[PDB]
């Protein structure tokens, strides 16, 4: 246990009046992606998720984000998914074969795998069972 | 019927510490998928955390340390060898691609949750990407570079006179205890394994220095503690701390390396015995910030954090895991709840009672 | 003890009585030889002996003297099954308690000790015979142990006979041994390289008139086993910079060969060879508590339970008797010597804590002798917050979970490597010295190593296999597989070949 | 114990049996006593025939060896009679020779002593001499001194001489002292007698007994008559109920079985340890958190030259004085960090320097200390367990001040916790809570236990013990109103009496030092 000014943190000064003063402004951090709605029915949500899945390959997260986008209204969400379908990472069979060969040569060193796979970022290699 | 907020960034799982490093940022992606497929995702507010700027980090950390963190890359490790030696970066805290972005996301989730709790806009805030409690003011320790718990508490201290920090990681929360060692505005309670163990601190005789004396509680443990003993010792201590300290906000660090069958831990807890702590803390009706921590058997971490998030929402989930993108990780039982091993509990009732009585005596000296 | 007080009356017991009595007996009956009441004539030489000592040392002479007969009570006793030299040896042992044992007269002393019921001498001669059993006397020693009801000598001779069965077939002594001894030989499990089937057919074809009826029982009890001899050579190669674990197989002619390899992707702080598997402990320096297990068949690494504590330079000892791996001593990450003892149950995959060491050491060498762990050398705790080389021996008795410190000390101090050959521990340290330690007799013996390699003060590692000790060099010069084969009986070293894996560094040698 | 080179365990080596001597002894005992075989000599004592073995007798004694060898007529004789030994004494000696253990009694002590000296039974003779010196008193001090003169025993001679010198006043008019030899009287007087004995009157009476021949010896006695001061002291300090100042009381107890106050001193410092070295008091004190102020200033020393403070800040440490090295040892203790300490330091009175020494095997605090001929015994105290707390201890530790080595005895004390020890005649008397008193014989590694009067045992009161001239005084920590509860114990007959007359006003007793 080290005690010093370069080890401890500089806590603020207690301001009883300033506690319940500034909690309405300044900066709200984070971006809202989904918010529950009580008026929404469970069955309607399940049906919308199922149709979004077996209509354009929308997972639960993407369909939920789309529903939040259109003010939690299913009708305007079932007629907006085909406008912009979210094509996922385009991993061609050739690129998968190169990934397998690079893994065989080098292993889990994605830095070396990127040398022979320069079109893919390291985050794409880490994201990419058998 | 409280309100729970959830912070998650989709790219947090694509950061790789390195080959053979026990720390896998992928345990949060599987937790998120289990939450999505269990139906708990639809029950809370979901936020995309902001990237904490370097100026926000230097509220606690030194400017030189944050500048080194921002400047170092795996490509230019040659010019910084003295800096890496000084800042404790490279051996166990490796230099990997996207290190600073990982730190920014982990810190931003916690700071945004603290801000949300400050404005009375939520009753609970969850961030499983945070909880790095080993980082020091000007150096890295224990797989951690930036201490986001300290910055989150510093955000909370703007609005709350007293903040209580509880740590149920199997390791001592040395980074958080050191930062708030000489202040009484934060009381740091820690349950940990002691005796020739990482990080080497957390003695029963460590109670605070100067103005913050008696405001640091430490409960050393032995090997193989189970659900019954942990429940017997957790609720009384926490109730006594509530009675004496009387805090206004709580920060709970739910480290999952105290579970049974961990790759780096030696306790014998289960998922239910881990979430009993969350159930007990939730009964005091104080603002709560639930953060992650350790945990090196990844499927157990996912199960534990999913069950704790269900506990926070006051929602029951079946023992049968649903279908998710990582269904092959949870085989062959495909159950949410785990079973304990057959290790012996070295925490005899006499030892536990002596430690509890000493802690009770220490807590009664609070001004 | 309640009415006893040192001011009126109490019981005084002299602790030096037995030693004084023994010394007086030796001094009176050796130098001056008075009060001789009996005469023993062996091969024409008369021994003037005392029947009190003879009856106190053996039940044979006690029953001869008490229950007197015609021969044992007239004037003299004549013994005809013992020669003069061995009888003089037994007289010296009886009167003085110290005897010089030579291998040239070992069997005769063994038999006569069995006849005269000198149980301690009998046990020592049996241990000597089990030490020095070889191919040419294997079946003779099996006969001797069977006739004299010696279980341990029987198992030693039978173990030596099963591993050289191929060479035994062409011998008449194997063709002439009866059925039962052959069942004991076969049942234990003969290695496949010895061709047990050919031996069975040869024995059954030696005389087919009254032996073919035994074919079914002999074939049914036949047992084949894999490769039970193994040495592990964890070290660093020139090309692969992570690590390398190399397996070694030793044949019946004492030659090592490489039987596999497995690269290690982690950094290792301790290693062990429980059974036929390899256990490594490591991970990182702040937390060196992760454990892995490897098998030559699987070519993989299975993670085991983590250590309850993280220490550096701890000792890993395998105890097959209780099926556990022990971790004793070590040095914590705060530069503090540790005295904790923890063991790992292989069947349960659980670590447990035991009683602590009397003295906290680090870097010690570990050896298991029939369920007893010996901690040799290492690093002791110096008074001025420093550490100094250690030269003491600690004895952790596994069965009763007790620890003791031997009053005597090792010839050398510091870091050393130990290997268990037969019932003895071979220890090697820096300085071209090889020490054979006998823990039952509390004695040491030095084997002189040639000074050709004294210029380089490198570490030395020793491993044993089926009758010889292999000595390894830590600092291998380029293109030189320098391994030497030691024969303990003649103390003659010999450069060996057959190793073609360029291991620049030798970190661990396991059994 | 080096590693041999001419011996290897695969060719030839030397086997030594470590169980040979015990087996030989057990077989000798069995054959000779349980079955009575191979007897070759007969010894007749007072008409009783003993069937013994010449080998066992000659292996134990040189008298019997020279008696038996004797290669003439007197060697090969049927029955040999012994005339200077009684039948019972010879039975005890035979039991000792054959079994190695004997039961010693004070009624036959002198006979066994003489016969063991005659028969060259060295260990039995030494044990009998220690027993004889243990139980010497006025009624046999001169007789024992003359007894040790014929047998040339220095230790017993000095013990009897000290006993006779301390009680010279009672022996001055006795009949035996009148016919004392001149050399014996010179040895008694020249040692240094207390001033209360009046040696001048004794020598005058001795001269007046025979003035014709002892007149020439008169001058030598006067020249060699040296006297000494009073050093038989008990230093007990304590705190009064209504006063916050510790008062140190010095006591002098004479040979007349009476103890009285010799003086009082007042100290205003809280005291954590104290010791009695020689005739003066040594006190260790200090204020929190610096309790290492060794005391050099008071009205008895009138000096202020900074007695060397202890180099370690410890509490509940043991102060044991070793007059052989003129040193005071501070062993064990508990440090301010609530951790037990195993540090040993000593303080040379002439050097005035504290020096560190080897550590103890275990760390204890509150352990009783006793010095027995240069060996320090730490008894009881508290030891760590459940490794953040302490547990009462029942361990014994030895610290040889000559070889500077520390050992832990295999056995343990019959009780555990906080104890007080007093050394009385080469024995350690240990008391604790429970009204049980234990006598410890380190040489024989045995305990004996007396039960102190349990009439008042419900009170949570501590017991202090201090030896004085053949009697043991037991002090009660919790004194009653108007009752100075002090008990005098005589260890020979285990009779505990009451010693009203000592006017201690100390309600609480902190330290009792002797
Ligand atoms: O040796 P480590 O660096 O500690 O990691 C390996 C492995 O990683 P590598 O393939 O890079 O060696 C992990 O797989 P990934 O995380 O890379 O997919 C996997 O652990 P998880 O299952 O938690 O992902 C495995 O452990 P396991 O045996 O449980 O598969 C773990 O350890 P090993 O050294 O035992 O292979």
């Amino acid at each position: 246990m080290r005690v010093g000014p370069q080890y401890q943190a500089v806590v603020p000064d207690f301001d009883p009046a300033k506690l319940a003063r500034r909690s309405q402004e300044r900066d709200n951090l984070g971006m809202l992606v989904w918010s529950p709605n009580q008026n929404l029915s469970e069955a309607k949500l399940d049906e919308y998720i199922a149709i979004a899945k077996e209509k354009h390959g929308y997972n639960m997260e993407q369909a939920l984000g789309m529903l939040f986008w259109h003010k939690h209204n299913i009708e305007k969400s079932l007629a907006d998914l085909p406008n912009f379908t979210p094509f996922p990472d385009e991993w061609t069979v050739e690129d998968k074969v190169l990934f397998e060969q690079a893994f065989s040569f080098h292993g889990k060193t994605f830095h070396r795998i990127q040398q022979m796979l320069p079109d893919k970022s390291i985050a794409s290699l880490v994201k990419f069972k058998t | 019927k409280k309100k729970v907020c959830y912070y998650y960034d989709g790219d947090i799982g694509n950061y790789y510490y390195g080959q053979g490093h026990p720390m896998k940022p992928h345990r949060i992606r599987m937790t998120h998928n289990l939450l999505l497929n269990y139906g708990l995702y639809r029950k809370m507010e979901i936020y995309r955390p902001h990237k904490a700027t370097a100026e926000e980090m230097t509220k606690y950390h030194s400017d030189e340390y944050i500048k080194f963190l921002r400047s170092i890359r795996p490509d230019n490790m040659s010019e910084y060898s003295k800096q890496m030696q000084r800042f404790n970066v490279g051996e166990d805290c490796p230099v990997f691609d996207g290190l600073f972005e990982f730190c920014q996301l982990s810190t931003g989730g916690s700071v945004a949750g603290a801000v949300k709790l400050n404005r009375q806009q939520t009753d609970m805030a969850v961030n499983w990407a945070g909880g790095l409690h080993h980082a020091k003011k000007s150096e890295a320790s224990g797989f951690c570079y930036v201490n986001d718990i300290v910055l989150a508490i510093l955000e909370l201290l703007k609005y709350h006179q007293r903040v209580l920090y509880i740590d149920i990681d199997i390791h001592h929360g040395d980074g958080v205890e050191e930062a708030f060692y000489t202040t009484d505005r934060v009381m740091t309670v820690s349950f940990h394994k002691y005796g020739e163990y990482f990080p080497g601190t957390g003695d029963l005789r460590d109670i605070g220095a100067g103005k913050g004396k008696y405001y640091a509680v430490n409960f050393p443990m032995r090997d193989g503690i189970d659900d019954e003993s942990y429940g017997q010792i957790f609720k009384p201590i926490i109730s006594k701390v509530m009675e004496m300290y009387q805090p206004s906000a709580v920060v709970l660090q739910c480290g999952a390396d105290s579970l049974s069958g961990d790759r780096l831990g030696c306790f014998n807890l289960t998922v239910k015995g881990h979430a009993k702590c969350v159930e007990v803390v939730k009964t005091f009706n104080l603002p709560l910030l639930m953060l992650g921590g350790g945990g090196y058997t990844i499927r157990n971490v996912a199960r534990c954090w999913t069950y704790e998030t269900a506990v926070a929402l006051d929602c029951e989930i079946p023992n049968e895991l649903p279908y998710n993108d990582y269904f092959e990780y949870f085989g062959p039982d495909f159950k949410l709840h785990i079973s304990p091993s057959n290790m012996t509990n070295q925490n005899t009732p006499e030892y536990m009672e002596k430690i509890k009585q000493r802690l009770f005596e220490n807590l009664r000296m609070l001004p | 003890s309640m009415d006893e007080n040192y001011f009126v009356n109490y019981t005084f017991k002299d602790r030096s009585h037995s030693g004084r009595v023994a010394q007086g007996i030796m001094k009176l009956c050796l130098e001056e030889e008075l009060f001789a009441d009996v005469t023993i004539s062996v091969e024409g030489r008369e021994f003037q002996l005392h029947r009190l000592v003879l009856s106190a040392q053996s039940c044979f002479f006690r029953s001869m003297f008490t229950s007197n007969l015609k021969e044992a009570h007239n004037r003299v006793i004549v013994l005809q099954d013992v020669s003069e030299s061995v009888f003089q040896l037994l007289v010296d042992y009886i009167y003085h308690g110290t005897v010089k044992l030579r291998a040239e007269e070992l069997q005769e002393i063994y038999e006569v000790s069995d006849m005269y019921q000198l149980t301690s001498l009998f046990e020592e001669c049996s241990r000597f015979l089990a030490r020095t059993v070889q191919v040419g006397n294997c079946l003779q020693v099996m006969w001797l142990a069977d006739r004299h009801s010696d279980p341990e000598l029987y198992t030693a001779a039978k173990h030596c006979a099963k591993t050289h069965l191929a060479q035994l077939q062409n011998t008449e002594e194997f063709l002439h041994l009866p059925h039962r001894l052959l069942t004991d030989i076969i049942s234990d499990g003969v290695p496949c390289s010895q061709n047990p089937t050919e031996a069975i057919e040869a024995w059954i074809n030696f005389n087919k008139e009254e032996r073919e009826a035994f074919a079914e029982s002999l074939r049914t009890s036949l047992k084949e086993i894999g490769e039970n001899v193994h040495i592990y050579l964890i070290g660093k190669e020139s090309s692969r910079t992570h690590s390398l674990a190399v397996s070694l197989h030793c044949a019946e002619d004492d030659s090592i060969s490489v039987s596999g390899q497995n690269s290690l992707c982690h950094q290792i702080t301790a290693a062990c060879k429980h059974g036929g598997d390899l256990y490594v402990v490591g991970g990182s320096i702040p937390r060196p508590r992760r454990m892995w297990k490897c098998n030559n068949a699987t070519v993989d690494w299975e993670w085991c339970a983590p250590l309850p504590r993280d220490r550096l330079q701890h000792t890993l000892v395998s105890v097959p008797g209780k099926d556990a791996i022990y971790s004793l001593g070590g040095k914590t990450l705060q530069d503090t010597l540790s005295n904790a003892v923890i063991y790992y149950r292989v069947g349960d995959n659980v670590w447990t804590e035991t009683t602590q060491l009397e003295v906290a050491v680090s870097g010690a060498a570990g050896a298991n002798l029939n369920g007893i762990i010996y901690l040799l050398g290492g690093e002791e705790n110096d008074l001025d917050f420093f550490t100094k080389p250690s030269r003491l021996i600690q004895c952790f008795d596994t069965e009763t979970d007790k620890c003791h410190v031997k009053p005597y000390v090792l010839p050398f101090a510091g870091r050393m490597h130990a290997a268990v050959h037969k019932d003895l521990v071979f220890i090697v340290a820096e300085g071209d010295s090889l020490v054979c330690y006998n823990p039952l007799l509390d004695s040491f013996t030095r084997l002189c190593l040639p000074e050709a390699w004294s210029s380089a003060p490198s570490l030395w590692k020793i491993a044993s296999c089926n009758g010889s000790i292999y000595v390894f060099r830590d600092r291998y010069k380029k293109g030189d597989a320098n391994t030497y084969k030691l024969d303990p009986a003649t103390s003659a070293v010999t450069v060996t070949r057959g190793i073609k894996v360029l291991l620049t560094n030798l970190q661990f040698v396991l059994a």
